[PDB]
């Protein structure tokens, strides 16, 4: 039932958590929370724990968590960041404070990846292919991650990779233009934008769009996409979007072959259909898969897709207690995946 | 599956 928990201060700190969590280390803080890595007894893994600060501080901080756990709950795929564990030490509703998320913390990002080694077209390959395959199962629940970029990935030795810190509000680089501006509503294809960028670099070694503020990031990717045409403006909801962007020269698309010379030119031609700039004539994660650069990992048979996910809590309106309930609720329900 | 140093 309830397992026995420990208490004790770290860096001004208190973390109250079950017995099985053995070693804590700090490794970072922050607005979101805490974190300490951890070994557990249970599973023998690596963890980290997650100590939220001030889950239940106002109205918009207790729905932020609810949405946080509701997301994390739900994601059960081998290339997406599950929740391992969930707890509070309170025994009651009424004395529920504090939340602790429990996670496996693998391997290393794809930046530190990067900083060791030189990758093979093979690996390029098979880590935006686990990419797109986790896309493939956010995206089928109507999920968009909204933040997709190397820190935001783990990996192992084995290359096996995972998607993890999900976007929960409602650098730049790895954005797509159409929400670095708020030119209009975020669609699924906004992580694809992410993944050409992030792909386009681990090919060549260099950041593709590393503009140093938002109009100089808009520069640079109009200059390889082009500039928006009649059809794409009338999608921007902005009047003064749509004369700022009315405002500035013409510019053809790219040959991306002459930007990208010496790649896989299958991979060269993924990246021309994820890096258009009409998010509606972007490639999907589903159509990705099936694209021939991936020949050798592609298995339509073991690209599952996830349940629904019920989004109908973000239009509801309710009280910092209500918020606070809802989340109690659900480290209640919650159960541990296989072990 | 190819390998991969992990730092460090």
């Amino acid at each position: 039932e309830r397992p026995t928990f420990y208490r004790q201060e770290l860096n001004k700190t208190i973390w109250e958590v079950p017995e099985r969590y053995q070693n804590l280390s700090p490794v970072g803080s922050g607005a979101y929370g805490s974190v300490c890595a951890a070994f557990d007894t249970k599973t023998g893994l690596r963890v980290a724990v997650k100590k939220l600060s001030r889950p239940f501080q106002s109205i918009i901080h207790a729905k932020r968590t609810y949405r946080e756990l509701r997301l994390l709950k739900h994601m059960k795929h081998e290339n997406v960041i599950g929740l391992l564990d969930v707890f509070t030490p309170a025994r009651s509703l009424e004395e529920f404070n504090d939340v602790y998320l429990v996670t496996h913390l693998m391997g290393a990002d794809l930046n530190n990846i990067v900083k060791c080694q030189k990758l093979t077209d093979d690996h390029v390959q098979f880590l935006i292919y686990q990419i797109l395959r986790g896309l493939k199962y956010i995206h089928s629940a109507d999920i968009i991650h909204r933040d997709l970029k190397p820190s935001n990935l783990a990996v192992n030795e084995d290359s096996e990779l995972k998607i993890l810190d999900f976007g929960l509000a409602r650098t730049r680089w790895y954005r797509a233009p159409e929400i670095m501006l708020n030119w209009m509503h975020y669609n699924q294809t906004v992580d694809i934008w992410s993944v050409g960028c992030i792909m386009a670099e681990l090919l060549t070694g260099r950041t593709l769009f590393p503009g140093t503020d938002h109009i100089d990031q808009l520069k640079l990717i109009l200059r390889l996409v082009g500039t928006p045409g009649a059809e794409l403006l009338k999608k921007i909801s902005s009047e003064s979007a749509r004369n700022y962007i009315q405002s500035l020269t013409q510019m053809p698309k790219m040959n991306f072959a002459n930007v990208f010379i010496g790649a896989n030119p299958l991979a060269v031609d993924l990246l021309e259909k994820m890096l258009v700039l009409d998010s509606d004539k972007r490639i999907t994660a589903a159509q990705a898969l099936a694209h021939a650069y991936f020949a050798q990992y592609h298995d339509p048979d073991d690209e599952p897709v996830a349940d629904p996910y019920d989004q109908s809590f973000e239009s509801r309106d309710l009280l910092i207690d209500e918020w606070k309930s809802l989340t109690y609720d659900e480290v209640i329900s919650f159960v541990p995946p296989p072990l | 599956n190819p390998g991969l140093k992990i730092p460090k």
